[PDB]
């Protein structure tokens, strides 16, 4: 009745250890442009500066 | 639920206000001034406290009490040093001896008692019986011996056989 | 200042009076000090490194010089163990053989096995 | 449990009122309703932080 | 009531559960005290051999004396951390 | 609701005893005395058949910050005992009413401050021995140091400024490297824990260079050779309680921490590196027990005596053998008895009577204090390591365990019986003998409380000295839990 | 493996660098001062700084390259010997012997502590937790630094610790077996 109450605590600490390893791997995971920056306007693509614009500028 | 008195507790301070300080009231190296003090010093001993009276009161009574006891304490112990005062009998019980002889010392004896009888369950006293049981399991024919004979017929098995089974926990080794 | 350790503490003291260290034992006892037990007047300046010059300090003999004393002690140590070593060459021989024992030297009695007979056993 | 998490923050509040009395050289019980004020305020802080931690745990539960 | 808990090795018990690890520790320990009581029993027999034999103890229990000096390096406490932290044949 | 109601009642009882009575010497005695009645009943329900930790509790968990917690995810602060952890709690709790008593008729100025500080730095060293994380061991390994700083600075004798700075500085300076070595194994293992770290091995190149950060951290706390700068000059200006609780409790903590922290996860980094521990322990025994001879002050001698016995003790721990571990534990439990009794003799009784601690005034103590010269002699002859006192059982087993591991270092280190006799008997026969001194009016005999302390600290050595087995029922797992001889 | 150092080349480069440092420090000392000063007192009331910046810069790298060549490896000890030489240069300004010995011991110990960690004020990008394999191993892999396993191989611990004290190539009980 005491070896079991230790197995409970050691499971409760190994769970916290795996919780840390996860949440330390979830930081270094690379992130989308829609989560990291502006959620709508999800493209990085400009079309910047359209008043005297020339056809053939897109690529 | 002990008792006190309030009006006595006020009149005591009225009595003390006319008295000299503790650094003067006894430095006169008799009974004109030293006879009122020898009763007031016994007002320290007379034990008006109250068990439940400390709980059920306000701090106005408490500060008044505490100042009065703090002056009666000096009038007792200064008069004990220079010179009830004028007696000599032993031994006047102190302040610490109630909870060092009746709580510290019996718990500290009970600690010795529990340490002596908790030493009965030891690994040597259990390992001897487990080794004898391991002998009697494999070779139960020495149970058929008489009671005096078995203590020498176990030892010939102990000396004879290994009976330790430690190399069987080490199956990775061989 | 007499001993080599008292000399080696001259640059430490700056305001200490630096008195002459003299043994408390080699003072005479017949002068009536404050402390007859330790031979010391009431306000007398203690020395740099006092507790080698206390009454409770070592015994400090005064008859021989310590260097001479070293020579005489090692002289007795030499004259004993030299004479007792030279006198082993002038020894006479014994008239008897060492005695003998039965049973192939009592090899079996002081332990032993037939293969192990060399280590145990004396004078067959 | 929510209840001990309220009582402990309320005890922090009683400690704030006590120590603020003792810097001002007042007695221990000076304005004894001020203990009720500080207890309710810091207990409300315990409410807030308790609920934020609840919702954060539930957000972690929904990621599986 | 003389209780006898079970023996658990360290081999193949998956050191992520603290139940079997701690039982393996205690079992290797308790068997080691049993391994020691044989030394403490032959010593008790060797002294009786000596005290009854008197002068012929050299040849009566040469075997018990050599027995005791054989058990003495190899029956003592030695540690579960030596066998738990290391595996032979790897 | 119930355990909250107990606290709300007990704080009210404390308040009203503050109100009516002036001092809380009586309620601190009552509380610290009830701690015995609690911890002995914990000793009754202690299962000795299990290596296991019996009484476990987490404080400051996520789901319940103010109190206990039963969850499947644990990031609080663990606490528990077995065996080893429990002998030192029992050493502690029967000593803290004696330091709380020890300054009874003494203080006279802000007594409520002083006894609060003494009781607090006793409770913190209870929970030192309850702790189970590397951080929860460490967050109370220096919760002592603030209150120790202020207990030395105020209430210190004279030149207590410098001593208070030393007890902060040296302990902190050696303690930050312990913090480094705790940080490294908390970012490698991601576990602060005293249960699981038998399982975790490390690379020998990693295990090598985190053993340094703990070893030169316990080199400061049990003061080994490039340290013990600070030990005598924190003693010699301490008050009475903060010298007893220093030398009986703060020193044995690193004896406990070399067992608890170092030996079971540094298993392979020690056997390369024990013969540096033997160098340092030997030349604390040879050097610091030889500088005792030339000491003008009387408390400084018992300070260096503490150094010499704690230098014997850590060559029993670091033996990797089975007798030395138990020998060092019985040293730690018996030195913690015999040594605060000596501090009651030096700065306890004799400084209360004559207020100057130079040795040169003090001779002829027998003719007017016979029943103090007895306590001089039997307590000195208990410190030397006469048998039947519990110091010799520890000195004997630790010199034997250090003789197994390396016999030349044990043969040289055996001279400590001589070297511990020299200064102690030189002090004893200066104090005991001679004509009663010139400088010294005759003062009182040793009083009822300063006998009541002493006979407790003498019987508690003699019981261990007649039977050292009265605590083998606790320790027989921890004799095995730390051996790596495969 | 390694490559030996040009002691003369590295020493004369450091001599030029120490020269430039002495010049810019004397130029700094002129302007950050008081009282009557001109163009010529750059090296008159210089405080002797150009000798400091020159001698330290020669002695450190000459002793460093010489120690790394005669030991035929690169570790933190070469920084210890080089910092001892630097302390010898900085200790000679105060013309006293125990000062000088203290400078040589303590500056050498501080430079050895700098050299043992990696001889870098910054970090190494690789070979640290964020950029190195850490945690448990997955299979019977060679346990690198930063990693944990559950049971080391015995043939590895006998190579590392030795064959003496209590550690043996076979555990003691199965070494004493009935057959
Ligand atoms: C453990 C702690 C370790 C560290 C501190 C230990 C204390 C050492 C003693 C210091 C001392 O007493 O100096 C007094 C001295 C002042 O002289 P003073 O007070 O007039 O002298 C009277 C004394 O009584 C002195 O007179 P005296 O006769 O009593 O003693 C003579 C002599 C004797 O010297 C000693 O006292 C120490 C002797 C040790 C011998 C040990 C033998 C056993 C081993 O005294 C000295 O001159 C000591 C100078 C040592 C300087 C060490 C500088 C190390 C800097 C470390 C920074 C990190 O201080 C200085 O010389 C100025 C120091 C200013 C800082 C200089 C910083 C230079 C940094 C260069 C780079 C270093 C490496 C950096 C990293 C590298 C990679 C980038
Ligand atoms: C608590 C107070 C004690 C103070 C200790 C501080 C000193 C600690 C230094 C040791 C340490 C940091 C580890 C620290 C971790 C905990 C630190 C704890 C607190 C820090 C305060 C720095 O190691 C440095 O040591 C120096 C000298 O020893 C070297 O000097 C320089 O040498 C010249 C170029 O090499 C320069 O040209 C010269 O200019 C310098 O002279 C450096 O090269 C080296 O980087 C070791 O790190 C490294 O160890 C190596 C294995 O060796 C590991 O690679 C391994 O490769 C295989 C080999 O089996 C295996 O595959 C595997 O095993 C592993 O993959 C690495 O992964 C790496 O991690
Ligand atoms: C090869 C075979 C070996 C066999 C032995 C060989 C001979 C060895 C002889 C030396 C050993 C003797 C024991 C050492 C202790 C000496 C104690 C002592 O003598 O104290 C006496 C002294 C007072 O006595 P005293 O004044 O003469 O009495 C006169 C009465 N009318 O009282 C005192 O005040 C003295 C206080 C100082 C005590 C001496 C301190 C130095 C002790 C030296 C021990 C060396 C330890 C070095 C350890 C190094 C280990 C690497
Ligand atoms: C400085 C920062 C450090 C952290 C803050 C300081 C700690 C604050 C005090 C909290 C720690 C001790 C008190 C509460 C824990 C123990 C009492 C308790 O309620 O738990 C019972 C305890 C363990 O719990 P458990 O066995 O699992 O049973 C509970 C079932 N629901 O069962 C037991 O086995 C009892 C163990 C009790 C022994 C505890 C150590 C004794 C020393 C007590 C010091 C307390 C100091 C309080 C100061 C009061 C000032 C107002
Ligand atoms: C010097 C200055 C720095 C010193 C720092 C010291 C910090 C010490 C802080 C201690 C606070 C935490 C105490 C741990 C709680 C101890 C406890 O268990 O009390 C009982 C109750 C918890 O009850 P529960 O968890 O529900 O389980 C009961 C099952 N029998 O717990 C409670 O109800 C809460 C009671 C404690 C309230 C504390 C309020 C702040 C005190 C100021
Ligand atoms: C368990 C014991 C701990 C809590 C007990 C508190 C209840 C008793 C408080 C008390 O009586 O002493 C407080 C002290 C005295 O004031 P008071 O008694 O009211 O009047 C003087 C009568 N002579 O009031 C004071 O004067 C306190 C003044 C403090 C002066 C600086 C001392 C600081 C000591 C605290 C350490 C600081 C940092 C702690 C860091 C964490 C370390 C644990
Ligand atoms: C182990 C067995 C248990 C430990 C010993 C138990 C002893 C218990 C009782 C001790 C009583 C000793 C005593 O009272 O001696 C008093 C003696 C007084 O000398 P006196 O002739 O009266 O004249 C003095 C001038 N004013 O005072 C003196 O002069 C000093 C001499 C002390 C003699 C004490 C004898 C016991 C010493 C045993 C050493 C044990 C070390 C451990
Ligand atoms: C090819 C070219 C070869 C030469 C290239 C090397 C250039 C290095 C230049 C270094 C010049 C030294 C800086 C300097 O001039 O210091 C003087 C100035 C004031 O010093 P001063 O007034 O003379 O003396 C007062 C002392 N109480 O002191 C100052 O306040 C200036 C501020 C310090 C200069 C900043 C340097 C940053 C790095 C500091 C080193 C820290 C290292 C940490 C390890
Ligand atoms: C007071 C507390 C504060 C600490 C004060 C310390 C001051 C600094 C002392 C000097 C330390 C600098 C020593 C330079 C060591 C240079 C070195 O490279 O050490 C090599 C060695 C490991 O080198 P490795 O690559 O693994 O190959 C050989 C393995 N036998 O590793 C070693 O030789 C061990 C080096 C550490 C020795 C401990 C020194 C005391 C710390």
């Amino acid at each position: 009745d005491i070896l079991n109450e230790e197995a409970k605590i050691v499971q409760a600490l190994n769970n916290q250890r795996e919780l840390t390893i996860k949440m330390h791997e979830l930081k270094r995971e690379e992130k989308d442009y829609a989560h990291s920056y502006s959620p709508l306007f999800s493209d990085p693509v400009p079309q910047g500066g359209s008043i005297g614009k020339a056809p053939g500028s897109s690529r | 639920l002990r008792a006190y008195n309030e009006e006595k507790e006020l009149a005591l301070k009225q009595r003390l206000s006319q008295l000299p300080p503790p650094g003067k009231a006894f430095v006169t190296a008799k009974e004109a001034e030293l006879a009122e003090l020898a009763e007031i010093a016994a007002l320290y001993k007379t034990d008006r406290v109250g068990i439940l009276d400390i709980l059920l009161l306000g701090n106005k009574h408490a500060r008044l009490y505490r100042d009065n006891t703090a002056l009666l304490k000096d009038y007792y112990y200064n008069g004990r040093r220079i010179l009830w005062e004028i007696k000599r009998e032993g031994a006047e019980k102190e302040d610490w001896v109630n909870q060092m002889y009746f709580l510290y010392a019996p718990s500290l004896i009970l600690l010795l008692i529990v340490m002596v009888y908790k030493s009965r369950e030891d690994i040597t006293f259990w390992a001897k019986k487990e080794l004898d049981q391991r002998v009697l399991d494999k070779h139960p024919e020495i149970n058929d011996a008489p009671e005096n004979e078995r203590d020498a017929l176990i030892v010939e098995r102990i000396i004879a056989g290994d009976y330790d089974k430690l190399a069987s926990l080490q199956k990775k080794a061989t | 200042i007499r001993a080599s350790f008292d000399k080696a503490e001259e640059p430490m003291l700056g305001d200490y009076p630096d008195i002459d260290p003299f043994p408390a034992q080699l003072k005479n006892p017949y002068k009536k000090y404050d402390d007859q037990q330790d031979r010391r007047n009431l306000e007398e300046p203690l020395s740099v490194n006092d507790d080698l010059y206390d009454m409770w300090s070592p015994d400090r003999f005064t008859h021989f010089k310590n260097q001479d004393a070293l020579k005489y002690f090692i002289g007795f140590l030499t004259i004993f163990f030299g004479a007792s070593y030279v006198a082993t060459y002038f020894v006479p021989e014994k008239a008897a053989i060492p005695r003998e024992f039965p049973y192939e030297g009592l090899w079996k009695e002081s332990g032993g096995t037939e293969k192990s007979k060399a280590f145990f056993g004396q004078r067959s | 449990a929510l209840f001990t998490s309220l009582v402990g923050a309320s005890g922090l509040g009683f400690a704030t009122k006590f120590l603020s009395n003792k810097i001002r050289l007042k007695p221990a019980g000076y304005y004894p309703l001020g203990y009720v004020f500080s207890g309710v305020a810091w207990a409300g802080l315990g409410l807030v932080l308790h609920n934020v931690h609840q919702h954060s745990l539930e957000v972690l539960e929904k990621k599986k | 009531e003389h209780q006898r808990p079970e023996l658990v090795s360290f081999d193949d018990i998956n050191y992520n559960d603290h139940k079997k690890v701690r039982e393996a520790q205690e079992s290797y320990t308790r068997e080691q005290f049993i391994r020691l009581e044989a030394l403490k029993t032959v010593r008790k027999a060797l002294e009786k051999c000596y005290e009854e034999s008197g002068p012929n103890h050299f040849e009566d229990c040469k075997n018990l004396a050599e027995q005791y000096l054989d058990m003495l390096p190899t029956h003592r406490l030695q540690g579960y951390l030596g066998y738990q932290r290391n595996d032979p044949s790897k | 609701m119930f355990l909250t109601s107990i606290l709300l009642s007990s704080l009210y009882l404390f308040n009203r005893i503050l109100a009516w009575q002036g001092n809380v010497k009586h309620f601190y005695l009552f509380a610290s005395n009830l701690l015995l009645l609690f911890i002995v009943v914990l000793y009754i329900n202690f299962n000795t058949f299990s290596n296991s930790f019996q009484f476990n509790f987490e404080l400051f968990n996520s789901l319940n910050p103010f109190g206990l917690s039963n969850s499947d995810i644990s990031n609080g602060l663990l606490f528990g005992i077995d065996g080893l952890s429990l002998t030192f709690i029992l050493l502690t709790v029967l000593l803290i009413p004696l330091t709380l008593l020890g300054n009874w008729y003494n203080i006279n100025f802000n007594s409520n401050l002083y006894y609060t500080l003494v009781l607090a730095i006793g409770l913190v060293i209870l929970l030192n021995f309850w702790a189970l994380d590397y951080i929860s061991f460490y967050i109370l390994f220096e919760a002592t140091l603030p209150l120790l700083f202020i207990l030395i600075h105020i209430y210190g004798s004279s030149d207590s400024e410098r001593a208070s700075f030393y007890v902060l500085m040296f302990t902190l300076s050696g303690s930050l490297f312990m913090l480094l070595s705790i940080v490294v194994i908390s970012i490698v293992l991601n576990t602060t824990n005293f249960i699981n770290h038998n399982l975790f091995v490390l690379s020998l190149d990693l295990q090598t260079i985190i053993w340094l950060g703990l070893f030169i951290a316990i080199m400061v706390k049990t003061p080994l050779f490039p340290i013990h700068v600070w030990l005598p000059v924190v003693h010699s200006e301490s008050p009475l309680a903060g010298s007893m609780i220093l030398a009986g409790l703060i020193l044995k903590l690193a004896l406990y921490a070399i067992l608890r922290l170092l030996l079971p996860l540094l298993c392979e980094a020690q056997i390369l590196y024990t013969p540096m521990i033997y160098i340092i322990s030997l030349l604390t025994i040879i050097l610091t027990s030889l500088a005792t001879l030339r000491q003008i002050d009387l408390k400084v001698i018992i300070a260096y005596s503490s150094i010499s016995h704690m230098g014997i003790a850590i060559l029993g721990v670091c033996s990797n053998t089975s007798l030395g571990i138990y020998g060092s534990i019985v040293l730690g439990v018996a030195h913690g008895f015999v040594s605060p009794a000596l501090f009651l003799i030096v700065g306890g009784i004799l400084y209360d009577r004559y207020h100057i601690r130079i040795v040169n005034y003090y001779k002829g103590l027998t003719t007017y204090m016979p029943q103090l010269a007895t306590y001089i002699i039997i307590l000195s002859f208990a410190n030397i390591g006469t048998p039947l006192t519990g110091n010799f059982t520890g000195e004997f087993l630790s010199l034997q365990g250090g003789f197994i591991r390396n016999p030349i270092i044990g043969g040289i280190s055996c001279i400590s019986v001589l070297l511990a006799a020299i200064y102690q008997l030189k002090l004893t026969n200066k104090l005991t003998g001679g004509i009663s001194s010139i400088y010294m009016h005759r003062t009182n005999d040793v009083t009822i409380r300063e006998k009541f302390i002493m006979n407790i600290l003498i019987i508690s050595t003699l019981i261990i000295g007649i039977c050292p087995q009265i605590m083998y029922n606790l320790l027989y797992w921890t004799v095995n839990n730390y051996i790596y001889i495969i | 493996h390694f490559h030996p150092y040009n002691t003369l080349g590295l020493a004369t480069q450091s001599a030029m660098v120490g020269l430039g440092a002495g010049v810019v420090a004397a130029a700094a000392r002129n302007s950050l001062a008081t009282g009557p000063r001109n163009i010529l007192t750059t090296f008159s009331k210089s405080g002797g700084v150009v000798t400091i910046f020159t001698g330290a810069s020669i002695a450190y790298v000459f002793t460093y390259c010489s120690a790394a060549n005669l030991r035929e490896r690169k570790d933190g000890w070469n920084h210890m010997w080089a910092g001892a030489a630097t302390g010898a240069v900085l200790g000679a300004r105060t013309k006293l012997v125990p000062a000088f010995i203290g400078w040589t011991v303590l500056c050498g110990a501080a430079c050895g502590l700098f050299g043992w960690t990696g001889a870098r004020f910054n970090a190494d990008r690789k070979a640290s937790l964020e950029q190195s394999p850490k945690g448990f191993v997955q299979e019977d892999a060679h346990q690198t630094f930063w990693e944990v396993v559950h049971r080391r191989p015995l043939s590895l611990t006998v190579e590392q610790l030795g064959e003496g004290r209590g550690i043996n190539a076979v555990p003691i009980a199965t070494a004493t077996e009935a057959p």
